[PDB]
């Protein structure tokens, strides 16, 4: 489930007439229709925010697994954080972020290599060059995997109690015990049968591995909402090398080779063109901000739900009888295993 | 806001300059006016998309809160909930989720289940939990230890596939009468 | 209301002159100044303004007496000391109620502090005052609004000002004023309260895109940054050929329209000074350019069509023009990049018995496409003759211009020429005699190379240029590398520095210290162009070493990092966040807690159960 | 005439409302009113 | 509960130049208002 989007900070000033005083003065013509736009983007940063806060900050206290690690034969090193890798994150969280590429990181503060990119200054530059940035989320992915490391040993530590209280640590036998139980099956049968299930268990969680490993993309959801995202972003720069019916593109060239009198008809045709793009642009994002705002939403109901509890509600949190729920933290979105 | 017009305002661009002078500047203050509109109407249809959604989200959360016990965690309030009140609030509502929501604990001891005669025994709702030295049965979200008597579980085994299964005598209210 | 404006006004906490007297300095005038001064009863009269305060340009002189004023626009010679002795070319007198007004509380105590304002925007010359009963002693610092007094349309030239003084048997304080944004707020009674500067502080700034005066805790993106350039370098050809201008210009048997000499004019620099000289202009009127802006430009190509026609048929000469010339003769394209020069010619197209060298074309089947020529003698059909003659229903299609030093303005010999260019992306051949500065590297300049003007920082590159490349550019169509035209040699080109500001502030009810966050910039960057000066933003907040923070999110001035973590309070980005917290008080910044560090206590046997519970009531809203 | 819908045309100030005695402190060089959103509120009388 | 809405497909190209080759490279200047319009479009009957 895609939980936000890449966080923009467009300003019409720069995007619209590139450092010239003409432009800019012709612009406060158009009244408070930048105030607006840059209000807009604000809010859907924070929107993607208080998003992620939602979805992830569930726990008021993180949670540890204990030092050992035998939950009477459950095994969990695939989506428990492993500690030699520096960035401290799940073998099964590891695969979602090398699957996903990101156009824009944000967190790069690429400039001065731009100037050293040496070859065609790449879309980051470009972008940077009309100003068009990317503001960096506040949750860190090294941060938001802690979290969903207190969250996923908080479920398998203590059931289903620490979404509601204080954290009752409870053995993983009896809480498989009693989420079956939760179904209508008795718990005679997982203590006749804890080796076979806790075989099957791990049968299914090594070969979810390998499923999310050769499959061509399964997580084409938050690709989808990277490319979205990416794309809106390239069509709003490619609409600076558009004439609009004026003489040239270049508000630097038309400045340059008309005086302000006679310019002024182009620069203001060049306007009306660039803000109504740039209007396009605000409302496509706002939209699909309240779509990802939508899924991030049910993401949030989703972790509230499978994860902290076991939700009688049929075929919401996976296909069958619902036992549990592991979330794993993706690039821009959430992965549950349920 | 000019548009790019000689001035903002109609009642003086009408009386300042005859129809063929002021149409054209007639019509750069209507694409520019309802441009705006046109954003206005567009931001208010987000808005109430938005708003109908929180009020979908309203009307089942007090479908299921208010209306009856929700099972679905974190839906109704932190913890487990018990019960809510609505409180009708300027342009929305306000809940009052009552919520149960355990305390003080105690380490105890537990066990899957108890073997009394080459048999298994497991509660029948509640866990196996033991002071130190005398195993009870009790509740899960609270500490009511009891007496583990033939109707406190029920038996299904053989006292050799449970792992972790604890010796302990289970009672019968039958031998003695 | 707290309406915003943007007007002429005194910069806040800025730099004003104090004066004495016991000679009488010219201070300069521009851009408005703001005028104080705290007297006991009277000591200045009034101002002189002008340029050069002489007998050759206008001047102006406000002084005032005991019961008017004597302003009034003349042409002095001087009084070096009855305030002058001309008064030849002058007029606009004016008199009024007397600027000055004094109270005293029967005791000299009271010195009423008087400020004025005057500035001399679209003449209209505006003077603003008021007078606070309050001694100036010490220059006040509470808030005084000023309320014009007179305002008179001058419309004169105003550089240098003066000031007068009175008679007798710790004033004079003076400021400049700058074009700033101001947001003021307004009294129920509509007389204003206070305004704050929207170009001072980070926390002006906010509060005036926040249009407010009070600032509730948390983060406001203002505006953006930029590294403004600090030299600008024009690299222009290698080439120093003049054009052949002079050829075409010195030349006398200008051809007819019905063949238009159409010279190509390539491979030198164009200084269209020459252009002007011989040249007794009488219609420059050009289109796809400014003619001011002619010797700045780069052109492909450039070509000349010289033809003498007559008084109309210049006028009739244009982008998509019609008539006798413009249909059948000469046609020029709608999207003309270029322009006419025409100027008389009744010497060498005239004689005298009369001349009829000249031609012209009336007579064609069709109408003449842009820039096209039709050198031939059909005789025009009328009717369905095939004709092949003169005389009726047969005619000879072009008729002459025959040219006498006697005829009209509307029929003497203009000599027309049009120049044609083609100012689009390809090595432009053709520039203008700008000189070729140095070359800068590293550093973020105004660059026009070949023409191509823009803004950004240059340097090496190892592209694969061919040697037909000239340009770069990217999947978006922005250029990205010029090759050097006297170098040969590949400069990337980068954005200026733009980035984005974000004011970080506790509620302005707790204190005025705030946190600057520049975005996805190296604070380096920033730091150095702090140091050079160069950067857009003008509120300089200050850097103490410890107050800088290469966050993962751009970075944090004015706020000091400690490596603690606490609950994130204002969210600045990338795991960092902002609070105000007590030493005895600044602004810190963290990486946020995400919660109290917990471990359950799991084993294979040990189990938690609540032997108690509580009620609690949780809101949702 | 106050209190009645009228087009008025104060002092090349054209528009149309109505009009009525204020509490209003305008200063001696005020001339004319306004609001937040910047549209004519009050006029002074050109003649009283 | 309403599931689907009708999938429209409209062209932008002709639309508003129908079979207009001047009014063709008159919109070309337009840069990309026409990918944008049509993509948005087939995301929306893809969603449908
Ligand atoms: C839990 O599952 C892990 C799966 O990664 C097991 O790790 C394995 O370690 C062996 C080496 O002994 C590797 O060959 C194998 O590929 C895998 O990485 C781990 O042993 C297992 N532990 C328990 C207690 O079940
Ligand atoms: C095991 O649980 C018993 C509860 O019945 C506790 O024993 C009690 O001990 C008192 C005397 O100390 C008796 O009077 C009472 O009837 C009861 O048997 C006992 O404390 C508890 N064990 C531990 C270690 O707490
Ligand atoms: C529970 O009690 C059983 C008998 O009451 C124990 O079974 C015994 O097991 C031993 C071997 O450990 C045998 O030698 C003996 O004959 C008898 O079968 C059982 O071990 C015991 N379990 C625990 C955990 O105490
Ligand atoms: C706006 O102007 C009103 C008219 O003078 C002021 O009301 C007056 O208040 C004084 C006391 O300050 C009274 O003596 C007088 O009778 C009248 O009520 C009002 O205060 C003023 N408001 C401001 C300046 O904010
Ligand atoms: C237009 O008239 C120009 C000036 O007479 C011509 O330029 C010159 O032409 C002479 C030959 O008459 C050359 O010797 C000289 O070098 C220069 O080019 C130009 O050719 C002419 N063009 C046309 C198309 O008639
Ligand atoms: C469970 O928790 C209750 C409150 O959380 C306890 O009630 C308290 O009772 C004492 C008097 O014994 C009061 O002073 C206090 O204000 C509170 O009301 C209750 O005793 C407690 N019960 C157990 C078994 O722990
Ligand atoms: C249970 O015992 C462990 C072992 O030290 C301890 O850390 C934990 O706090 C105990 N839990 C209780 C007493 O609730
Ligand atoms: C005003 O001038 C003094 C004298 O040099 C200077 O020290 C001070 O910094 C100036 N004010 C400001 C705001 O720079
Ligand atoms: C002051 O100026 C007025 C302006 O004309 C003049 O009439 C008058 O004589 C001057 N002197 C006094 C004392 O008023
Ligand atoms: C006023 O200006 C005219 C301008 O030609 C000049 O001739 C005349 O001498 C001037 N009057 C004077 C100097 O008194
Ligand atoms: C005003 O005077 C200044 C100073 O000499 C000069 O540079 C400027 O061109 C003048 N302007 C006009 C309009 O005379
Ligand atoms: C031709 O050149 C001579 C050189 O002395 C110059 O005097 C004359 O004005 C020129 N004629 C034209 C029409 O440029
Ligand atoms: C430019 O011209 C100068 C002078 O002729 C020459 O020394 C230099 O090598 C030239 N450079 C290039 C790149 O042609
Ligand atoms: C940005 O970060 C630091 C601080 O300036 C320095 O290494 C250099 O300027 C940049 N580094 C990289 C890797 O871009
Ligand atoms: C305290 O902060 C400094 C950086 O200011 C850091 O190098 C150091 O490791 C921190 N100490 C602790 C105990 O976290
Ligand atoms: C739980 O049992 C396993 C296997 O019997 C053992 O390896 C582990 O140390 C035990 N842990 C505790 C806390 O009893
Ligand atoms: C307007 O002029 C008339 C006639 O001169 C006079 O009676 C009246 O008082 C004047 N009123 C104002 C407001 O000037």
């Amino acid at each position: 489930l895609p939980v936000s989007m890449t966080k923009t900070s467009v300003d019409c000033t720069m995007y619209i007439c590139g450092d010239s005083t003409e432009c800019s003065n012709l612009l406060l013509q158009y009244g408070s229709f930048c105030t607006q736009l840059k209000r807009a983007l604000t809010g859907i940063a924070v929107e993607q925010d208080k998003n992620t806060q939602e979805v992830f900050a569930q726990v008021k206290q993180i949670y540890k697994t204990p030092p050992i690690k035998y939950f009477g034969g459950f095994n969990f090193s695939q989506i428990l954080p492993d500690p030699s890798k520096p960035s401290k994150r799940s073998p099964i969280e590891d695969l979602l972020f090398n699957k996903v590429t990101l156009a824009d990181a944000g967190f790069i503060k690429q400039y001065g290599d731009c100037l050293g990119d040496i070859a065609a200054r790449d879309l980051i530059c470009a972008q940077k060059f009309n100003g068009l940035t990317v503001l960096p989320p506040l949750l860190t992915d090294e941060m938001i995997a802690q979290y969903t490391s207190a969250l996923l040993a908080g479920t398998i530590t203590s059931g289903w109690t620490f979404g509601a209280g204080p954290a009752l640590q409870i053995p993983f036998p009896m809480q498989m015990a009693y989420r079956f139980n939760g179904i209508g099956v008795t718990q005679n049968v997982l203590y006749e049968n804890q080796k076979l299930i806790a075989n099957q268990f791990n049968s299914a969680i090594g070969k979810i591995q390998d499923s999310l490993f050769s499959t061509p993309s399964a997580l084409g959801k938050l690709q989808d909402v990277v490319n979205h995202n990416a794309q809106a972003l390239n069509t709003l720069v490619k609409q600076l090398s558009s004439k609009f019916g004026a003489i040239s593109s270049v508000l630097n060239d038309i400045l340059s080779r008309l005086d302000p009198p006679e310019a002024e008809v182009q620069i203001d045709r060049l306007i009306t063109g660039r803000l109504q793009s740039l209007q396009t642009y605000v409302t496509q994002q706002l939209i699909r901000a309240a779509e990802i705002r939508a899924s991030a939403n049910l993401a949030a109901t989703k972790m509230s739900e499978c994860v902290l509890g076991q939700s009688k509600r049929v075929d919401f949190c996976g296909k069958g009888y619902h036992l549990m729920s592991f979330p794993q933290s993706a690039p821009h979105g959430v992965v549950f295993l349920h | 806001s000019k548009f790019g017009a000689i001035s903002s305002v109609l009642n003086d661009i009408l009386s300042r300059l005859d129809p063929p002078e002021a149409e054209v500047q007639i019509d750069r203050l209507i694409t520019g006016r309802l441009q705006s509109l046109q954003t206005y109407v567009t931001q208010q249809l987000i808005r109430a998309a938005e708003i109908r959604a929180s009020a979908n989200l309203a009307a089942t959360k007090m479908s299921e809160c208010v209306l009856g016990q929700s099972k679905r965690v974190d839906f109704c309030g932190k913890g487990y909930h018990l019960m809510s009140f609505p409180q009708s609030a300027p342009h929305g509502v306000v809940f009052l989720h009552v919520t149960y929501v355990p305390a003080q604990e105690k380490n105890f001891t537990t066990a899957p289940a108890i073997c009394h005669d080459g048999k298994a025994h497991f509660p029948r709702e509640g866990v196996f939990v033991s002071n130190g030295t005398h195993w009870f049965v009790t509740q899960r979200n609270f500490y009511e230890p009891q007496i583990i008597t033939t109707d406190n579980t029920f038996v299904s085994g053989n006292c050799d596939v449970v792992i972790g299964i604890v010796n302990n005598t289970v009672y019968d209210p039958l031998q003695l009468e | 209301v707290l309406h915003l404006t943007q007007d002429l006004f005194l910069p806040f906490f800025s730099n004003v002159t104090w004066f004495h007297a016991i000679d009488n300095p010219v201070l300069p005038f521009n851009d408005g100044v703001y005028f104080a001064s705290t007297e006991k009863s009277n000591i200045i009269r009034g101002w002189i303004f002008g340029t050069t305060l002489d007998s050759k340009t206008q001047s102006l002189l406000i002084v005032n007496n005991a019961t008017n004023v004597f302003i009034k626009v003349c042409e002095f010679q001087f009084c070096n000391d009855g305030v002058y002795s001309s008064a030849n070319n002058c007029t606009f007198e004016y008199v009024s109620q007397p600027f000055l007004m004094d109270l005293e509380g029967k005791q000299g105590n009271f010195k009423n502090l008087r400020e004025f304002v005057f500035k001399n925007i679209d003449g209209y010359f505006k003077i603003y005052s008021k007078h606070t009963p309050i001694i100036g002693r010490d220059f006040p610092q509470g808030f005084s609004a000023l309320e014009p007094l007179v305002d008179l349309p001058i419309g004169i030239n105003i550089t240098r000002f003066q000031t007068l003084l009175a008679l007798n048997r710790a004033d004079y304080y003076v400021g400049y004023l700058q074009p700033r944004t101001f947001l003021l707020k307004y009294n129920e009674n509509g007389t204003i309260t206070d305004a704050v500067d929207c170009a001072l502080d980070p926390l002006s700034e906010t509060k005036c895109t926040l249009k407010s005066f009070t600032v509730e805790k948390g983060i406001y993106q203002t505006s953006n940054f930029r590294v403004q350039p600090t030299e600008s370098i024009v690299r222009f050809p290698n080439v120093t050929n003049l054009c052949p201008f002079h050829e075409v210009f010195n030349a006398t048997r200008f051809a007819s329209v019905y063949a238009w000499n159409r010279t190509r004019i390539s491979n030198c620099v164009a200084d269209y000074s020459v252009l002007y000289n011989f040249a007794p202009f009488f219609a420059f009127k050009c289109y796809g350019v400014s003619p001011t802006k002619l010797n700045d430009l780069c052109f492909t190509n450039v070509y000349a069509d010289s033809f003498v026609i007559k008084g109309n048929e210049v006028s009739q000469i244009a982008p998509g023009q019609t008539g006798n010339i413009a249909d059948y003769n000469y046609k020029l394209p709608d999207d003309f990049t270029g322009c006419v020069i025409a100027w008389n010619s009744n010497k060498l197209d005239s004689k005298h018995s009369g001349n009829y060298d000249y031609w012209y074309r009336s007579f064609r089947k069709s109408k003449l496409k842009p820039f096209e020529r039709d050198i031939s003698t059909e005789i025009y059909q009328a009717g369905n003759k095939p004709c092949k003659g003169k005389g009726p229903n047969c005619y000879f299609p072009l008729q002459s211009y025959g040219f006498r030093p006697t005829y009209g303005v509307g029929h003497q010999p203009y000599r027309v020429v049009v120049l044609s260019f083609e100012l689009l992306h390809a090595p432009a051949t053709v520039c203008g005699p700008k000189k070729s500065t140095n070359l800068v590297k590293n550093k973020c300049v105004n660059f026009n190379f070949n023409g191509l003007t823009g803004t950004g920082v240059l340097t090496k590159s190892n592209k694969k240029f061919l040697p037909f490349q000239q340009f770069g550019r990217d999947i978006v169509d922005t250029t990205d590398a010029v090759r050097d035209p006297q170098t040969l040699e590949i400069l990337d080109i980068t954005p200026c520095s733009f980035g984005g500001v974000s004011v970080i502030t506790p509620g302005t009810n707790t204190s005025n210290q705030v946190a600057v966050l520049y975005q996805g910039v190296n604070c380096t960057e920033v730091s150095v162009a702090i140091h050079a000066d160069q950067l857009t933003p003008t509120w300089r907040v200050y850097s103490t070493g410890s107050n800088v923070f290469q966050t993962r999110a751009g970075c944090l001035i004015g706020a000091e990092y400690v490596n603690n973590s606490y609950e994130c309070d204002i969210p600045i980005g990338a795991g960092i966040c902002a609070s105000y917290q007590t030493q005895s008080q600044s602004i810190i910044a963290y990486t946020m807690s995400l919660g109290a560090e917990n471990s359950v206590a799991y084993s294979n046997n040990s189990i938690a159960i609540p032997t108690n519970f509580t009620i609690s009531v949780t809101t949702e809203i």
